[PDB]
RNA sequence: UAGCCCUGAAAAUGGAUGGCGCUGGAGCGUCGGGCCCAUACCCGGCCGUCGCCGGCGUCGAGAGUGGACGGGAGCGGCGGCCCGGAGCCCCGCGGACGCUACGCCGCGACGAGUAGGAGGGCCGCUGCGGUGAGCCUUGAAGCCUAGGGCGCGGGCCCGG
RNA sequence: AGAACUGGCGCUGCGGGAUGAACCGAACGCCGGGUUAAGGCGCCCGAUGCCGACGCUCAUCAGACCCCAGAAAAGGUGUU
């Protein structure tokens, strides 16, 4: 997966074919983070063959509809379970983030493994998301920001170059 | 503004740069005449960019406009006057021209039989006294 | 069997009147069927750890 | 570009004759007219038989002619053969059939005429029978030459039958190793 | 080849329900235009005879 | 699916394919369909005399899909003026040569 | 434990992320929306080739994807005193181009090329048989030419 | 040095790889408008002169894009 633009959730369902031996198959289902729909239903057939003999030729998916927050105005704690591969072995990994919507935690997540441990998109597993509450967070960054009545100011701003013309006679302040 | 044709098309031509032989500025025991390039590694053959351009059939003017001289017309070289009333019932479409060997005595009469058969002849004042 | 079983089969279709259209065809593209989850909630299933 | 093809796109039959003879150039622009204008089959395919080589418009005897005319049928049609007619001397008597061909040799038409038949050209079988009808257009044995008995295999390969190019026939000439199973081996 | 889609009267050469599939698509849009802008205003009207 | 990206047109990616790009064959030759009657001239023995009626055989595939399909010239489409995405890999690898499904549809409007 | 960075890390003309340079990036990783241009793709022109044709109806009188006469019976319609019957053009004597059939026209698809193979040449050189009631001391051949042109080209014509 | 399968070069120009037989796109009649592929967009050099997003990194030998043109084991209370 490239993971384009911001993710998105995915709930999707599904189930093998009913053979002559079995009838009524349970049914699985995943939560995939994802670009789009198809690209999906595809991560679908990647983890369900991994734990399951289930394959896109013997199954079938039977529901893919984008699932997304109940709260996309309240600030959340999102803590994350990772599998990403290193060049030498593969790793579980554990991390927080803070956003608005677990999509954008996730997203925020694949920019940190390339940012940080240049762990490309094919190669790290998502376990689980889920949002938790404060004073059970575990990463002192996020834990920082858990202040009522929190303040900063904007040290030395920069911005506009070009646009505010290539050439003046004036010396711009960064506050 | 002498015998003013049927109607004069806008002539395109694809090119109007007289192809030259490879190598031929270099030498001058090669004439300009072009010859194609047979050689196993030169470029102009191989038609590598930014060399001398070779001569295929794309290059071909359009049909209805081919050997049109810049007045309209196409020409019709003659010797005498009996050959120039051959171009009696084509004279809005084809001229004529005297060959470079009617002297200046025959020459001064078939090219007033011309101008009553209203036929343009491209050199009237050639070898004049 | 298919030249003997489809030979007999058109002389039904002649007494009973019918285009039982005995050709053979690939297998189709799946009808839109209709799945029951019935009492339960799907599964809820997830990558495994990474242990050697 | 398009595809990989290795090009047969140019056809490679003949839309004239190769031959200058003034009067078969003027067949051809009576036939190319009633080919694409008449309707018909039949002059499609003497119009094509008149494009042909002098190979391929091979002459035609006095005995497949009748032989071919006196089956169930036929019995007041014209013979119409895009070639020359010949006369078998084995044949006896000749029947008073109607004949159309080009080039007639003179003792196959003095035969004909002496039974009571007609002869044609291409001229007036148009002016007879414009579509070609009530016709038995007939051809000649056209691997009935020398030269198809020199085509085949090899005369050296298993049965082959194919009659080897010699200088000239006899004992000593192309006759002992290959060709005898004492000498060497048999083919 | 004029194009259909981009001039009309081809298409009516090709298909002569084309027109009238196109001014019910016009008839209803003008419908479905003034009852939404008489609606936004048959809000903020006795909205503002409040005030 | 190294080579082509593929997916399921709606009714109006069919629409305007027939009808922008849409040529067809008679015999060798590649026409514009600019007339009700040249699929009616030829492919009349199938009941679908008119532009719309070889709509509606192409779009909900029925009996005479084979020979309305065989008629249309493969359709010539221009270059996609949207650009493409890596050209080389899958369209779920993040690049387009594959399936896709429904995206199929933005992209023939670029094409087209 | 693994990402970047560093140590390990030494070659002879002066030297190479291509150079200049680059550190709120002009570096690395993960992405976005714009934007740039191939002889590739789409639309159009023109050239050739190939495929499938058309037109001998120059038929301003030709008209025919069905056709006539003349008799046994019925109308709608043309002129009534409800009985009814072919008119061959003419007040205009008229009406473009064409089709070297080896020609002309139409439509569609195509166009890399060594060795090699075919075709076309109204490309060119020398000589012959015919032929232009050809050309010329009122200036031929040849040569020269910041002259004018034609042909995709081989080449050619004209002016001085 | 020698095989297998397929594609190429040789016989082949063009766009990109600074450069180039073989790499990546793409194959070529002569042009006009449109769009793209591979590849790019400080300035040579057409195009980010976007108020691009998020981090990682300081080197007294930084690093910088398929083939492809330079490095290993080991080690660092250097930072993440
Ligand atoms: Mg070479
Ligand atoms: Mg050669
Ligand atoms: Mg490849």
């Amino acid at each position: 997966m490239k993971a384009s633009g911001t993710l998105r959730e995915y709930k999707v369902v599904g189930r093998c074919l009913p053979t002559p031996k079995c009838h009524t198959p349970p049914l699985y289902r995943m939560r995939i983070f994802a670009p789009n729909h198809v690209v999906a239903k595809s991560r679908f057939w990647y983890f369900v063959s991994q734990l399951k003999k289930m394959k896109k030729s013997s199954g079938e998916i039977v529901y893919c509809g984008q699932v997304f927050e109940k709260s996309p105005l309240r600030v959340k704690n999102f803590g994350i379970w990772l599998r990403y591969d290193s060049r030498s072995g593969t790793h579980n990994m554990y991390r927080e983030y803070r956003d608005l919507t677990t999509a954008g935690a996730v997203t925020q997540c694949y920019r940190d493994m390339g940012a940080r441990h240049r762990a490309r998109a094919h190669s790290i597993q998502i376990m689980k998301v889920e949002e938790i509450a404060a004073s059970k967070c575990r990463r002192p960054a996020v834990k920082q920001f858990h202040d009522s009545k929190i303040k900063f100011p904007l040290p030395h701003r920069v911005l506009r170059r070009q646009h505010k013309p290539r050439f003046t006679t004036k010396r711009p302040n960064t506050f | 503004a002498a015998l003013r044709p049927l109607v004069k098309p806008k002539i395109v031509k694809k090119r109007t740069k007289k192809f030259i032989r490879h190598q031929s500025d270099r030498y001058v025991k090669i004439k300009r005449n072009w010859r194609k390039p047979r050689g196993i590694d030169n470029r102009v053959r191989r038609r590598f960019k930014g060399q001398i351009l070779m001569p295929n059939i794309g290059y071909g003017s359009n049909k209805k406009t081919k050997h049109m001289l810049p007045s309209g017309f196409r020409k019709f070289l003659v010797h005498n006057v009996k050959e120039l009333e051959v171009l009696l019932m084509c004279n809005k479409s084809y001229c004529a021209e005297i060959a470079h060997n009617v002297s200046s005595k025959n020459r001064k009469a078939i090219v007033e039989r011309a101008a009553q058969l209203a036929i343009r002849v491209t050199n009237p004042n050639a070898r004049l006294r | 069997k298919r030249v003997k079983e489809n030979d007999q089969k058109k002389k039904e279709a002649k007494e009973k009147g019918t285009w039982v259209q005995l050709k053979r065809q690939p297998a189709p593209p799946r009808e839109a069927h209709f799945v029951r989850t019935n009492g339960k909630e799907p599964e809820l299933l997830e990558p495994i750890p990474y242990e050697f | 570009g398009v595809d990989i093809r290795h090009n047969k796109d140019r056809k490679v039959r003949r839309k004239e004759p190769k031959s200058q003879d003034i009067y078969l150039r003027l067949l051809v622009k009576l036939y190319r007219f009633l080919a694409r204008r008449t309707n018909s089959t039949f002059n499609q395919v003497v119009l094509k038989r008149l494009f042909m080589s002098r190979t391929n418009r091979p002459p035609l005897s006095l005995s497949r002619m009748i032989r071919k005319m006196k089956l169930p049928g036929r019995e007041n049609k014209t013979a119409v053969v895009v070639g020359t007619i010949t006369d078998d001397v084995r044949v006896q008597e000749v029947p008073k059939l109607k004949v159309c061909a080009l080039r007639v040799t003179s003792r196959a038409r003095s035969r004909i005429l002496r039974a009571g038949g007609k002869i044609l050209t291409f001229d007036q079988l148009a002016l007879d029978s414009p579509k070609g009808c009530g016709t038995v257009l007939l051809s000649g044995p056209r691997k009935g030459r020398e030269v198809y008995r020199h085509f085949g295999k090899a005369p050296g390969t298993p049965h082959s039958h194919t009659k080897p190019y010699v200088r000239s026939k006899g004992r000593k000439f192309e006759r002992a190793r290959g060709r005898r199973a004492s000498r060497g081996y048999k083919n | 080849k004029k194009n259909p889609l981009k001039n009309l009267r081809i298409m009516l050469k090709l298909n002569p329900y084309a027109k009238t599939m196109r001014r019910n698509t016009i008839l209803r849009q003008a419908r479905n235009h003034k009852l939404r802008v008489d609606k936004a205003a048959a809000a903020a009207a006795a909205l503002q005879a409040k005030s | 699916e190294p080579y082509i990206a593929w997916g399921y047109p709606n009714l109006k990616s069919v629409n305007e394919l027939i009808y922008k790009r849409g040529y067809g064959k008679i015999n060798k030759k590649r026409i514009a369909l600019t007339d009700n009657a040249l699929i009616a001239r030829s492919l009349g023995k199938y009941g679908i005399i008119c532009m719309e009626d070889l709509i509606h055989e192409i779009y909900t595939v029925g009996k005479r899909f084979k020979e309305a399909n065989n008629f249309l010239w493969p359709f010539k489409l221009s270059s996609p003026r949207g650009g493409m995405k890596k050209k080389t890999t899958h369209f779920v690898e993040g690049g387009d040569a594959g399936n896709r499904e429904d995206q199929i549809n933005r992209l023939i409007r670029r094409m087209n």
